[PDB]
């Protein structure tokens, strides 16, 4: 019943980076409500994908997601230097919500 | 073959679809069809059929897809979740690579933003990385979009070029499979179906003075009582069995 | 008896003449249309059929010479008046092809009769050449080809040579019931327009 | 749609400390919305605390069930989250945000870094 | 980055004897395209094996081959006189190709 | 498929040599086939020494890259490889033979033999 997420990414600018998110129980059902979180130091998390691959307003393009079986991923196409940030996985299971470990990345220059 | 960056496509249409040509191309490795049976091919009538072709590394060949993702599936060469046809690849080394390494084949690496399902981009303008522009001096985040593969005998699987191509199938259809036939028999009394036309009867010699265009005759209860053999173009008389 | 898209006995037909000045309007398509011409010098060449009758959508054109037919299905940037040159004048460019079929051509006065029906997709064309306004007598036209072509018809044009005279002729089918008699070779011999009078 | 946190940054051990989220932009009485709160200790990921709907039902994080108890007062647009005997462990930073089905919290906000000592 | 092979391979006619090439680096990758010759003096080279195992036309079937890790042999069966000639093996390497440095054939009687 | 050789048998040293192969029953601007050089001095294996493909890409010998320059006539089905600054012990069988990927080289000409004297 957690959330498993790599320690961290990176990759130079301009190129595709996948954040990867996969469940290790079957609490979490259909598994097709899977938000990623950008959070950058000193502010406040900010909301990037929800419901496994949609949009919010006020995002890039550049940031969008699928899923195969119970493992989401997120991509990051066009990277960009402005990227580096804490990113996480959220989800439902049977009695609660749970948060993946968080992902680091870095940008290579 | 054309590079994975710039693939080629050309349309099909007005055509008898063997599928069965296809399977002696080489050994085998890999093949998927999705909507589509494997073995209804040569059956199904399609409206439009479209073949697209390129070249890339063997491990690429999971990329053409619905749902993938990687490099190639984002800025080269992108299927639509709602694909229909077959794909199919081989191992093409044994013509494509070179001793010192085949670098006439060109991959996307550098792209602002992924590809949409079909979309292509031949563009070589340089791509800016960083927050500066460089006005096409390739320093420091600054880049030329595309890479090559380097093909060579050399390398183990997964690392050899493969050709792929992919047949996309999608109203009055114009690409059909072939049909199959039998030898005719005529003075016994047996079932038929001539080019559409089903009935049963004897089949004997016709002094029926069909006109250039006709296929059928029918009698004065307008009931098919003669055919024109599709492939003979003879005129078959058709009368119940004693 | 059968009902069909046939051309009403004794009906208006508009007559179109070709010279110094010749005809060459953009008439509509309806159900399905009836044309005839009668020429010694050969100088209607083709038609065009679809509906906005330019590289703004696909357009089905028709153009005969001497050693075959030529049928082409694309976005045509058509002339503001389509012409052959006795080269061709009718087009400037082809944007979009889709379908190209070729075959023998399809052309004493000469007189040629064609029917040209777009029934579910296909366009069918029917036609008969005999020797010789229109004149007296009854003949049934024969098919030529039934073509996929795919596409709708609003409005047609007659492409004409130019560098002689001819004229030519206008009708349009509806769907009536006919009577029609076969004889003992299975050609049309007669036929009865069964809403043209109380005796017919 | 913006959420404001206030309260305690310094409690002392096996106290209870009282933070109070105040919103505007949105009502909390609408069908498919509520409001919940989240926390974030040094080096560690985001932890789910509590959770109340716009119908009054209580939910709760089930490590902390037994600890947290969260209020509303529609009145003043106003969530109240209580946590008593506060553990020298427990020095995180506190977030108000807003919760929907479809995406889980949005609208996070700024937070509040409180320490226990 | 040499093939290697025996100076000279010998044994009585009628009887198999075997050729071997053993390659000395890494840059030969798979090793998977191995060829074998057998030169006549005074005449061209012959390729009598190719791909490892593979036969040419216009060779008997006593000639054929094998390969095991990195090392590829050439199997002469049924010894003929007719067989003595220099045997050359030939690979890839990284940006060129190489010849072993030949076996000597020789015929008891 | 054959292939014959001619060209000077007899180079002063620093001298360059030019030896020019002649095929036919084949063409060479197809995928997957090249023509090249082979030497074999006396006492000695073969020695590559260049490759050239269907599509004018040149590839040489490490060791002879300076050295060796190969082109290609498509139009009298001919290849010719130049060796420049000969020197005295540059003395071996020169052989023309087809180039492919599962065989290295295959249908060799009898060969020219080149004395540096
Ligand atoms: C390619 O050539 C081979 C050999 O003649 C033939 O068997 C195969 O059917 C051809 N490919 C196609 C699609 O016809
Ligand atoms: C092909 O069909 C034509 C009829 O259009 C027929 O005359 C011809 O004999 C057929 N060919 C074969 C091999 O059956
Ligand atoms: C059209 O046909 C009608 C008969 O239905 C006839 O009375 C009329 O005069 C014709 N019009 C012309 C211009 O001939
Ligand atoms: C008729 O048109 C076809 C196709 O455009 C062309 O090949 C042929 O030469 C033309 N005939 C004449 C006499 O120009
Ligand atoms: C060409 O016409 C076809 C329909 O026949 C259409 O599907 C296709 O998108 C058109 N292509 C272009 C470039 O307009
Ligand atoms: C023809 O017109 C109908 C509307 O009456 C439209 O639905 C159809 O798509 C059109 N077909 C073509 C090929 O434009
Ligand atoms: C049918 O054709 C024959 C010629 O073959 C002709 O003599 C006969 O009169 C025709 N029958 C009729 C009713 O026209």
């Amino acid at each position: 019943p957690v959330l498993t997420q790599p320690a961290s990414v990176s990759g130079s600018p301009g190129q595709s980076i996948t954040i990867s998110c996969t469940a290790t129980s079957s609490d979490v059902g259909n598994y097709n409500y899977v938000s990623w979180y950008q959070h950058h130091p000193g502010k406040a998390p900010k909301l990037m994908i929800y419901e496994v691959s949609n949009r919010p307003s006020g995002v890039s393009n550049r940031f969008s997601g699928s899923k195969s079986g119970n493992t989401a991923s997120l991509t990051i196409s066009g990277l960009q230097a402005e990227d580096e940030a804490d990113y996480y996985c959220s989800s439902y299971t049977s009695s609660s919500l749970l948060f993946g470990g968080g992902t680091k990345l870095t940008v290579l220059g | 073959f054309a590079s994975v960056y710039a693939w080629n496509r050309k349309r099909i249409s007005n055509c008898v679809a063997d599928y069965s040509v296809l399977y002696n191309l080489a050994p085998f490795f890999t093949f998927k069809c999705y909507g589509v049976s494997p073995t209804k091919l040569n059956d199904l009538c399609f409206t439009n059929v479209y073949a697209d072709s390129f070249v890339i590394r063997g491990d690429e060949v999971r990329q053409i897809a619905p749902g993938q993702t990687g490099n190639i599936a984002d800025y080269n060469y992108k299927l639509p979740d709602d694909f229909t046809g077959c794909v199919i690849a081989w191992n093409s080394n044994k013509l494509d690579s070179k001793v010192s390494g085949n670098y006439n084949y060109l991959y996307r690496l550098f792209r602002k933003s992924n590809l949409k399902p079909f979309e292509r981009d031949i563009s070589t303008e340089i791509y800016q990385a960083g927050n500066k522009p460089c006005n096409g001096v390739a320093g420091f985040n600054c880049y030329f979009p595309l890479r090559s593969y380097s093909f060579r005998p050399t390398y183990g699987v997964g690392h050899q070029p493969y050709r792929v191509v992919v047949l996309s199938f999608e109203a009055p259809a114009t690409v059909c499979g072939p049909k199959k036939s039998t030898n005719l028999v005529k003075n016994k009394c047996v079932n038929f179906n001539f080019n559409g036309l089903k009935g049963t009867g004897v089949l004997t010699e016709s002094n029926k003075k069909f006109l250039p265009f006709q296929q059928f005759g029918r009698d004065i209860a307008d009931t098919t009582d003669a055919v024109r053999d599709p492939q003979t173009l003879e005129i078959l008389d058709i009368t119940p069995c004693s | 008896s059968t009902q069909d898209l046939f051309l009403p006995f004794f009906s208006n037909v508009t007559w179109f003449h070709v010279i110094k000045r010749f005809d060459n309007p953009v008439l509509p398509f309806n159900d399905g249309v009836y044309f005839a011409s009668i020429e010694k010098s050969n100088i209607i060449r083709g038609w065009i059929f679809g509906t906005t009758l330019d590289s703004k959508t696909q357009s089905l054109l028709i153009v005969n010479n001497a050693t075959n037919v030529v049928i082409k299905v694309c976005e045509f940037q058509f002339c503001n008046d389509p012409f052959l040159d006795h080269e061709f004048r009718v087009y400037s460019s082809a944007n979009n092809c889709t379908f190209e079929y070729v075959s023998q051509p399809f052309l004493f006065k000469n007189l040629r009769e064609f029917v040209f029906k777009n029934i579910d997709g296909y366009f069918k064309i029917y036609s008969k050449h005999t020797p010789i306004d229109l004149p007296q007598g009854f003949s049934a036209l024969e098919p030529l080809v039934d073509l996929p072509i795919g596409i709708n018809i609003t409005r047609f044009q007659t492409l004409l040579a130019l560098h002689g005279a001819a004229a030519y002729y206008v009708g349009y089918l509806q769907p009536r019931t006919f009577l029609l008699k076969y004889n003992e070779n299975g050609t049309i011999t007669d036929a009865v327009d069964c809403a043209l009078d109380p005796l017919s | 749609i913006t959420l404001k946190e206030s309260g305690p940054t310094l409690v002392k051990p096996t106290q209870t400390l009282t933070l109070t989220c105040t919103f505007s932009g949105f009502s909390v009485t609408t069908s498919g919305v509520g409001v919940g709160w989240i926390r974030q200790p040094p080096g560690k990921a985001l932890e789910y605390l509590a959770l109340i709907y716009w119908d009054d039902d209580k939910r709760y994080s089930t490590s902390l069930k037994s600890r947290l108890t969260i209020t509303k007062d529609t009145s003043k647009n106003q969530v109240v989250l209580t946590m008593t005997n506060m553990d020298p462990v427990d020095t995180a930073t506190y977030y108000c945000a807003r919760h929907t089905i479809p995406s889980i919290f949005d609208y996070w906000g700024q937070g509040i870094l409180v320490t226990v000592s």
